[PDB]
RNA sequence: AUGGAGAGG
């Protein structure tokens, strides 16, 4: 119905990109980011949501935009090294090594990407009631 | 650049001069420019030191340039290990670099020798050569499996009938 | 001023005068011939090279210069009589203790310190407008006919 | 498995930089640590 | 050089290592298992045949035991199979491979090995559990965390090369280096905020805590010291229970900015005696710095002296610390609400400069620097500005943070973090740079098709005026992570051309040693160095001092 | 009484909330601590599993089973494992129920607690029975079977520690706090402006009197008055569970005591 | 949950990695080295 | 027995960045060429602005430290604020002024007067009533 | 290790009598070390705490999407709003003691996860084993019970101890040592010694 | 897999409510927190046992096996 | 795999006694006694007890290491005053209060309901 | 050839390579019952006892320093200084 | 054994 296109980074060259649907419409809160006001106006393209730039891994990290960007890297990486449910099917799977968590459970902070991901349904860990301490020092 | 110079006084007073830096170097005809001080003018090429100045200025300048690299980053290394590395790249007679073209072509041991980069043609050329190995090198010693002549086994120990 | 001397002789003084508990309203019992021969002759022990001839010893005059400028310029008779105030034993066991820790100063013959200077270069390297850290270095250490950023400092 | 099958690889200026292109088509962040870096990406 | 140069070697370990804040400096943490399995031969004598006979007795699976018996022919008597592994008479002349025990010398090794500091001879401790366990003042010069590092052991096999780890390669001994003539180890992490935290003037111990505390130091001579405060309480300092830790005879001073023997902000450092005078301690006095306490401590009273001191500030901080508590969260990063609009508006003028010169140099009335093009004077005004906001914001955030500011606390420690730290978190991250430049122009003229063509504003070629608190948007996120690309990118470059470098480096000077004659040469007997060092000095036994006959003038040298 | 002083605020099967006065820090602490680890319960320790076609692992129910809540009202008359003369385990220290579940219906059919029998010899003792706090009656849930999965198997119950196992934990979370003002000054309280606001009053404040500005730092106080809750998990109540501590604090003290009486032998 | 998108071979299940190349037939200028007799260098790889 | 005593006038009150612990600055209501600097536990002993504290140094009232029982052993004091310090430096400012500095666990105090017996020595007990 | 490259090993683990706790008995299921935080700069995992704290109590899912609106100002406002710190802080007791702590402690819900690496698959330990074919050297390997090689900066650094004795025992009696006879003529192993 | 019986943290039996949670979910019509608050879990911690947890073991009891 | 078995924690190994009695060689009349498979729920309420008596000059305990459930105890008391028998009147003391405790809660709670 | 032994120009004082050289062989010897010349006192571990042995100046060993040239200089334990 | 992939500091 001719809403959404596909661009590749040839015809991007010459397109105007709005990151969010508001940034077409013509006493502010000190908490929220500081964010430069649209300068464009002969925008061609809209931007569907910004946190899709994010891959399958990085998309499991909570506030990625808070952290320096390595350790979104190493949490990347990481990630993929995690116990818990890889497949529904394991009992019936005669892998070399598999591993499988006790208890899994879904994180307390998700990302609205995790919903397509199934990181809710087979998830990687669990919430531990944490503390930041210094204790025996150990 | 700011400067300490004694003071006709005694104590040591922050004297402002005009420096010239440079991009460009050819300090064979720079320094003989009538205007500027020849005793001071110094490049951070001390490849040309060691061809106008000599030897021993190029000595100097290279251990200036290594300490400056090391203390860029705020680091600090004592001067007998740099003045070591410059000294045993500067007693050839010119500068020695640190690679196979360097140091690794001089008259040592042919195990020694073998037991960096180029292996197997040293070996050849030292079978073809009928080379002598003095076996007081390190790495000769450890190939052969015996107690180097280093630190604990640099000296011998017997006995006297003293009881 | 502030450079990398074998004996800390700061040390020895502060010690000195914890030692022997000494009080700062007493004259010393010392000479201007115990100060000044006791010194002159505390530079006689300071051996780092151990030969006879007239070569090694200028090496050995040479090697202890620096420390013989420090030794000087700490041990001075206005200095010790005034600025501490030491006595004739306090003198005596500073002197020696100068002597024994200068003694203990010296390098053992052995010490494979061609290894320990390449260690010591090579380690701080990997903690790491001119070009400097590590391409620099490299360019350093391989001699290069052609570096990055040739530059002319002249006064 | 997610992200291994959405996995890319490259042979042999500057191929490992991450490239301005390189938005919304390859993730900024998920990359090997240590050599294959900026080389072997994901979409 | 796989075979020869470096060869698999047998009475070898390896393990995930972790820190053990009750366990000494020259010690090592070592599994009961891997001391089950590494063995030592040891000969029967009169004085320890007893000792081996229990040892035989016990055999492996029970430590301590014993793998093998040696007799005089040779034959190996394997104990875990042998018909008599319960009749034995060890007869004197035979060896007897028992397991590795306390209190012996093993060599402890993490690559990759830079220095000489990266294997150090550690006394055994067997313990349980499968953890390689070691000191948190030794983890500096092995330059190891607990994220997962694994490290290697290797065990002696005779007397004399155990003989050559214990007097040689001895923790204690490699206290002070002679890299950089100045202590490699030192009190870190915990133990170094807790003794920030305890010597404060407000810090003050009742009666119970300070006897517990007391207690804790081993080398204590069981006399309680005089309280500081008498009436109405009786109430010690934390100074003055840490003097406990300190050897007598320890003289340590040391005057900073303002310290005027009275020291109003309690800066500097006196002690006197092995007793703390005034001035909190940190990292400048308990740390590895050149006049250290650790330094003073080494060169005066001794090696083993001061690795039990390590042990004694360790029990003793640590202990202070646990009943203290100290922690970190999101409120430590947020800085007033006037401090933030001040950062903000600041961050505003400067892009307002920015704007200022971008049109000036638009207009062709900007004058080109000599030396330089327009457009490089232009690049280099503009990222000025932008990182002297960035520094700007910084000290506002900094400022506005209380003393009881957790990371700030931190930051005074010396412990962990900086002043980059407290701006990035709570002002502004700053301007993201690739290859030494802001981010170029990837698409034409443009950095991002969300942008106009040649846009040269700060927040278009990379600046985030945005915190870590606040939150990144999407062009500040991805410039950023282009910049931690490169950061990893240049990092793995780093490393390699290092390790290549240090390699030569070490195999150009291997052959160098100091002879009998104080005379540097090789192989060759080719000289080097006439005298070593051109003095003839160990840089271990070198402190600097000042020659105060150099300076000053003639009238007060005189004088 | 004589000495300390005890003041119930709230009681049920499950919680006990009450005000400790007259009592030193360590004791009451020592209290929390006897209360949370060494208190003697009866728990699953051992597990013969016969067939298992189940989703769920062997060891993996095992552990569940182990962590269910069984009745430990007369668990001092039963004995230790390790101190009973007989083999393995016997009627004497030992409780064994077994388990038996079979999928019947096309539906899920599950496997609770209720379904766990009692098979050895009580002999008049109340034991072993597992706590079903559950409104419908049926108690902890154990696994859920298919259609044609089945579960036998049969567990043993002995006399544990919690310091060797939680599962042999007889409260859940201990409700701990001294001094609702700060009086005492042993905690330094973080802020950003006012140190007042920003953190909450607590419960135990009414209790107290506010402190007055007008008044200096008293610095000869202590801590007398504590304010506790307990919470038990259903294997003891609660007023045993804190009588029990008690008990056993002094059992182990009087044992210390016993070991210096017998440490005078020549 | 399996989202399949690979093959099996011998019991083992295999995935190909994209291969990233350059585009063919793209015609490219680029600026050589100053040691070097050429200036610049106008190529396309033909596929 | 005792080695000095004098009533001070507190001219200063300072609590920098603590809150347990304040210098104060005084002078001598006697001598108009003595003055005194001294850390005060606030906590324990609260001291005002324009306040006249009586001030003494003694050498007694080594061996560990016994239990309190000041209702049954010699206290030697009945002040209000008793510390245990030790000399660490003997200033001389001029001939008809000497200034003197001790530390108390590191409560510092900087005594400056002409007439003393304060001698380098671990012996320094600082009383303060009213 | 957590969601932001906070990764660790455990140092040891202590019994809910030891470890510290809130007012209404809450004891941490791990703790982790402050250091860890200023200079990584991870303030994701402590926002990520705060939230996942808010929303635990609230009982709904805490939306920690990339770039949103969310900040950790009303994430403190709801915390507060439930009666606890704004800031995710808590005052705890020292288990030992009993006694309060000075400090208060970061104390909230986080998403841990428990990585690949496990201390029994890395532990390895050889006093003597099978050797290989060619060179007689230790085999490599863990799984194959081989020895660690004695790397050629580990020889740097025994030389530059100076330890001569334990470089020879390390590439004698530790690894491959051979018995060879050699000719005093030519002065190679052509020698057929013919033993016994 | 399956609810677990106790709670980490202190341990308080959350085996029991699995079943009562989604009762008070689905019929009753509330909302998670409300659900929680009624089968007393008033610590965040036994709240989260139940909160976070994936029945996983129902899409295990698909297979036939 | 290394890790040691949990009731070495509470049960007493071979040849291992309860109470290991030393005379302190530091102080005069002090002695440091090892307490064996016990923690700080025994040590510091002994010892905070033992800090009431008043004829006692020093009372301390330690826990050497976490992995070990053992405890050092040193007590120092006044001339003429044997330590042990502080220990004693101390550990009496604490049994009497934790007596009288339990007969109050249980008073107290026959005066309950729900 | 040799070195006399007046004009000895090496180092009087032990070096810590001699030392633990030394040590190392006296242990060795000890390790294998060798005669101890100094009272146990009850030592039993051969380093320690050698340590001890150093401390007496018991030991019947010589040590033969190396110059680079091919000479050598003899110093007997008994004479050398153990500074360290 | 050869060769290859991925991962850990
Ligand atoms: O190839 C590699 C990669 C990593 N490493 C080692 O791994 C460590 C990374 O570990 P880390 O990044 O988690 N923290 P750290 O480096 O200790 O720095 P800082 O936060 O200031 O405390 C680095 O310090 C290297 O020593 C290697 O040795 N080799
Ligand atoms: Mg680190
Ligand atoms: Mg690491
Ligand atoms: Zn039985
Ligand atoms: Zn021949
Ligand atoms: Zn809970």
């Amino acid at each position: 119905e001719g809403l959404v296109e596909y661009i590749d980074a040839e015809e991007e060259e010459s397109i105007l990109i709005a990151m969010q649907p508001e940034d077409l419409e013509p006493d502010v809160d000190p908490a929220k980011r500081i964010r430069v006001s649209h300068h464009a106006t002969t925008f061609t393209h809209c931007e569907i949501h910004p946190s899709m730039i994010l891959g399958v891994a990085a998309s499991i990290i909570p506030f990625p935009d808070h952290n320096q960007s390595p350790r979104n890297t190493y949490q990347s990486a990481m990630g993929k090294q995690a116990m818990g449910v890889f497949l529904t099917n394991y009992n019936v799977r005669m892998d070399t090594m598999a591993n499988i968590l006790y208890y899994p459970q879904k994180p307390l902070g998700t990302t609205r990407a995790m919903e397509y991901l199934k990181f809710r349904e087979l998830p990687a860990g669990q919430n531990a009631i944490v503390a930041i301490a210094c204790y025996s020092g150990y | 650049y700011d400067r300490k110079v004694p003071s006709p006084t005694g104590e040591y007073v922050k004297e402002p001069e005009w420096v010239l830096e440079t991009d460009g170097v050819n300090l064979s005809e720079v320094m003989t420019v009538p205007g500027i001080d020849p005793t001071r003018i110094y490049t951070n090429s001390f490849i040309d030191i060691m061809e106008v100045l000599g030897i021993e200025a190029g000595r100097a300048a290279l251990y200036k340039e290594v300490y400056n690299v090391i203390a860029s980053d705020g680091s600090y290394v004592n001067y007998r290990h740099m003045a070591l590395l410059v000294d045993v790249m500067t007693t050839q007679g010119g500068l020695t670099s640190v690679t196979r073209h360097g140091f690794n072509r001089s008259n040592t041991g042919a195990l020694m020798r073998c037991s960096f980069e180029e292996t197997v043609e040293i070996l050849f050329e030292a079978g073809a050569s009928a080379e002598l190995d003095d076996c007081r090198g390190v790495s000769e010693n450890v190939i052969l499996g015996q107690m180097a002549p280093i630190g604990t086994g640099a000296f011998d120990v017997m006995i006297d009938e003293e009881s | 001023a502030n450079w990398p001397l074998p004996v800390n002789i700061r040390r020895i003084i502060q010690n000195a005068q914890q030692t022997f508990h000494i009080d700062h309203t007493k004259p010393s019992d010392l000479t201007i011939k115990d100060i000044v021969l006791g010194v002159k002759d505390l530079q006689e022990n300071l051996l780092v090279l151990r030969g006879k001839n007239e070569i090694i010893q200028n090496a050995q005059r040479d090697a202890v210069t620096l420390f013989c400028c420090l030794l000087r310029s700490r041990l001075a008779t206005r200095r010790v009589l005034q600025e501490y105030r030491l006595t004739k034993q306090a003198f005596d066991w500073v002197l020696s203790n100068i002597e024994a820790q200068f003694l203990r100063s010296v390098v053992h013959p052995g010490e494979m310190v061609g290894v320990l200077a390449a260690q010591s270069i090579g380690e701080p390297a990997t903690q790491m407008k001119v070009t400097s850290g590590v391409p620099r270095l490299k360019e350093i250490l391989n001699v290069a006919k052609n570096m990055k950023t040739p530059s002319l400092t002249v006064y | 498995t997610l992200s291994h099958l959405r996995r890319t690889n490259t042979p042999i200026a500057k191929p490992r930089q991450l490239h301005n292109t390189h938005w919304g088509l390859v993730c900024p962040a998920e990359t090997p640590e240590g050599q294959a870096c900026g080389l072997v990406k994901n979409l | 050089r796989g075979n020869l140069m470096g060869k698999r070697v047998d009475f070898s370990a390896r393990t995930v290592i972790s820190g053990d804040p009750n366990l000494e400096l020259d010690q090592v943490g070592v599994p009961k298992s891997i001391a089950k399995t590494l063995t030592y031969p040891e000969v029967v004598t009169p004085y320890n045949i007893d000792r081996l006979t229990q040892l035989v007795r016990n055999g492996p699976n029970e430590h301590p035991g014993a793998k093998y018996v040696i007799r005089d022919s040779g034959d190996r008597i394997d104990l875990r199979y042998s018909k008599r592994a319960g009749d034995i008479q060890l007869q004197y002349g035979w060896k007897v491979e028992r397991h590795i025990m306390d209190n012996d010398p093993v060599l402890f090794n993490r690559q990759p090995s830079l220095h000489k500091m990266s294997m150090m001879a550690h006394r055994v401790k067997v313990i349980p559990y499968s953890t390689f366990r070691l000191n948190l003042s030794v983890t500096s010069p092995y330059n190891a965390d607990f994220d997962g590092d694994e490290m290697n052991l290797h065990v002696p096999q005779s007397e004399e090369t155990r003989a050559e780890l214990s007097q040689l390669c001895a923790v204690p001994l490699q206290i002070v280096s002679p890299q950089s003539n100045k202590p490699c180890m030192g009190i870190v992490q915990d133990t170094l905020c807790g003794i920030r935290k305890l010597t404060l003037r407000d810090t003050f111990i009742e009666l119970d805590q300070v006897l517990n505390m007391l207690y804790w130091v081993p080398d204590w001579d069981g006399v309680i010291p005089t309280p500081a405060i008498i009436k109405p309480k009786p109430l010690w300092s934390g100074k003055q229970i840490l003097s406990v830790a300190i050897p007598n005879g320890i003289h340590l001073q040391r005057f900073d900015e303002g310290t005027t023997l009275l020291s109003p902000k309690d800066n500097g450092m006196l002690i006197i005696d092995g007793q703390i005078i005034f001035g909190v301690v940190e990292k400048k006095t308990v740390g590895s710095s050149n006049g250290g306490l650790i330094h003073v401590v080494t060169r005066e009273k001794g090696p083993q002296v001061c690795a039990k001191l390590f042990g004694n500030i360790q029990k003793v901080v640590n202990f202070w610390l646990l009943h203290n508590g100290f922690s970190t969260g999101i409120g430590d990063t947020i800085a007033d609400g006037p401090t933030m609009r001040e950062i903000t508006e600041t961050i505003a003028e400067a892009k307002k400069k920015v704007l200022d010169v971008t049109k000036e140099a638009q207009a062709n009335l900007l004058t080109a620097k000599h030396g330089m093009t327009l457009r490089e004077s232009f690049e280099d005004n503009v990222v000025r500005f932008l990182n002297e906001a960035r520094d700007k914001a910084g000290r506002l955030a900094e400022v506005n943070l209380k003393d009881l500011n957790n990371v700030k606390q931190m930051v005074m420690a010396g412990s962990k973090g900086s002043f980059i730290n407290i701006a990035q978190m709570s002002a502004c991250v700053g301007q993201q740079s690739v290859e030494g430049k802001r981010i170029a122009f990837g698409f034409v003229d443009r950095t991002l098709p969300h942008f106009s063509k040649d846009d040269y504003s700060p927040e278009s070629k990379g600046f985030v005026e945005n915190s870590y608190l606040r939150g990144l948007t999407p062009q500040e996120f991805f410039f950023h992570a282009m910049g931690g690309r490169e950061g990893l990118i240049d990092t793995a470059v780093k490393t390699a051309e290092t390790g290549y470098i240090q390699r030569r480096l070490v195999k150009a000077l291997e052959d160098i040693m100091v002879h009998y004659d104080n005379t540097t040469r090789n192989s060759l007997g080719n000289v080097i160095q006439f005298i070593y060092g051109e003095d003839g000095m160990d840089a271990a036994h070198i402190e600097k001092q000042s020659l105060d006959t150099i300076g000053g003038s003639d009238a007060a040298f005189e004088k | 009484e004589e000495g300390p002083q005890v003041k119930i605020r709230e009681a049920s099967k499950d919680n006990v909330d009450f005000i400790l006065s007259n009592v030193d820090l360590a004791m009451a602490n020592s209290l929390r601590r006897v209360m949370i680890a060494e208190i003697p319960t009866l728990a699953i320790d051992s597990v013969e599993v016969e067939t298992n076609t189940t989703v769920l692992a062997d060891e993996f129910i095992a552990h569940r089973l182990g962590l269910i809540p069984l009745q430990s009202m007369d668990i001092e008359q039963l004995e230790y494992s390790r101190d009973c003369f007989c083999e393995d385990h016997c009627d004497k220290c030992s409780v064994v129920l077994t388990l038996q579940a079979f999928g019947e219906s096309e539906s899920t059919t599950n496997v609770y607690s209720k379904d766990l029998v009692i098979v050895s010899n009580l002999m008049g003792r109340n034991i072993g029975h597992p706590i079903i706090q559950d409104k419908e009656g049926n108690g902890v849930l154990i696994c859920k079977l298919r259609k044609g999965q089945e579960l036998k198997l049969t567990c043993v119950a002995k006399k544990g520690i919690a310091k060797e196992h939680a599962k042999w934990g007889p409260a859940a979370a201990i409700e701990f706090e001294y001094d609702p003002w700060n009086k005492l000054k042993h905690t330094d309280y973080w802020y950003e402006q006012d140190s007042a606001k920003e953190w909450p009053q607590s419960k135990n404040c009414e209790y107290e009197d506010p402190p007055n500005e007008g008044d200096p730092f008293d610095y000869k106080a202590q801590a007398d008055t504590f304010y506790m809750n307990v919470e038990s998990v259903g294997s003891i109540p609660v007023d045993q569970v804190v009588v029990r501590g008690i008990d056993t604090l002094q059992k182990k003290v009087a044992s210390i005591l016993l070991a210096l009486t017998q440490m005078d032998q020549d | 949950f399996d989202m399949g998108g690979y093959f099996i071979i011998n019991g083992s299940e295999k995935v190909l990695i994209a291969q990233e190349r350059s585009a063919g037939n793209i015609v490219q200028v680029f600026k050589k080295a100053a040691p070097s007799p050429i200036s610049h260098v106008a190529e396309i790889r033909s596929a | 027995n005792t080695l000095f005593d004098d009533i001070f006038q507190v001219s200063e009150v300072d609590p920098g960045r603590y809150n347990k612990v304040c210098r104060i600055e005084a002078a001598s209501t006697t001598q108009d060429q003595c003055k005194l600097t001294l850390d005060i536990n606030v906590e324990l002993f609260p001291v005002a602005a324009q306040d006249s504290l009586t001030v003494t140094i003694a050498s007694s009232l080594t061996r560990s430290w016994r239990p309190p029982q000041a209702g049954d052993r010699s206290l030697a004091d009945d002040y209000d604020y008793v510390m245990y310090g030790t000399a660490y430096k003997f200033e001389e400012v001029s001939k008809d002024l000497i200034a003197v500095y001790y530390s108390f666990g590191g409560l510092l105090m900087r005594l400056e007067g002409n007439y003393l017996n304060n001698l380098k020595q671990e012996n320094a007990y600082l009383l303060i009533r009213r | 290790a957590s969601r932001h490259g906070q990764k660790g090993t455990i140092g040891i683990t202590y019994r809910r009598e030891d470890m510290p706790f809130t007012a209404e008995g809450i004891v941490p299921d791990l703790i982790i070390n402050p250091h860890a935080i200023p200079s990584r700069m991870t303030v994701a995992h402590l926002i990520e705490c705060l939230l996942s704290k808010v929303a635990a109590l609230s009982g709904n899912e805490g939306d920690a999407s990339p770039f949103t609106d969310i900040t950790v100002e009303g994430i403190s406002k709801l915390l507060r709003e439930h009666g606890y710190q704004s800031r995710g802080f808590e005052v705890m007791y020292n288990g030992h003691t009993g006694k309060k702590l000075m400090a208060q402690i970061f104390f909230g819900p986080t998403y841990y996860q428990r990585l690949r690496h496990m201390v029994d698959d890395k532990i390895h330990a050889r006093a003597r084993g099978p050797m290989q074919v060619l060179t007689r050297q230790p085999v490599e390997g863990r799984s194959r019970d081989g020895g660690l090689r004695f790397g050629e900066m580990e020889r740097d650094c025994m030389i530059a101890h100076g330890a001569a004795s334990f470089l020879k025992e390390r590439l004698m009696e530790a690894s491959d040592a051979f018995r060879v006879h050699i000719c005093g003529i030519c002065g190679l192993m052509t020698v057929i010694a013919k033993l016994n | 897999m399956i609810v677990p019986v106790r709670c980490f943290s202190c341990g308080k039996v959350v085996g029991d409510k699995w079943e009562s949670y989604l009762n008070l979910l689905q019929e009753d019509e509330l909302d998670e927190g409300t659900a929680l608050s009624r089968l007393g879990l008033k610590r965040y911690c036994c709240r989260r046992m139940i909160l976070t947890h994936v029945d996983l073991i129902e899409k295990f009891l698909r297979y036939n096996p | 795999m290394n890790a040691p078995d949990r009731f070495e924690l509470f049960l007493l190994g071979e040849g291992e006694s309860k109470l290991k009695i030393d005379p302190d060689t530091k102080a005069p009349n002090a002695v440091v006694i090892t307490f064996e498979k016990e923690d700080h729920t025994l040590g510091n309420l002994i010892r905070a007890e033992l800090l009431n008596d008043r004829k006692v000059l020093f009372a301390a305990y330690k826990v050497e290491h976490p992995f070990f459930a053992r405890f050092k105890l040193r007590i120092q008391t006044t001339e003429g005053y044997d330590p042990k028998d502080a220990l004693k009147n101390a550990c009496n003391s604490i049994i009497n209060k934790l007596g009288a405790l339990k007969t109050n809660f249980e008073t107290e709670w026959n005066l309950q309901t729900l | 050839k040799a070195i006399p032994k007046d004009q000895r120009a090496t180092t009087p004082y032990m070096t810590k390579y001699e030392r633990a050289r030394i040590l190392g062989t006296r242990a060795l010897q000890i390790s294998m019952n060798a005669p101890v010349f100094v009272d146990l006192e009850g030592e039993t571990d051969p380093l320690r006892i050698a340590m001890k042995e150093l401390a007496e100046k018991k030991i019947p060993l010589v040590i033969r320093r190396y110059l680079p040239d091919g000479s050598f200089e003899d110093w007997s334990v008994e004479e050398l200084i153990v500074d360290l």
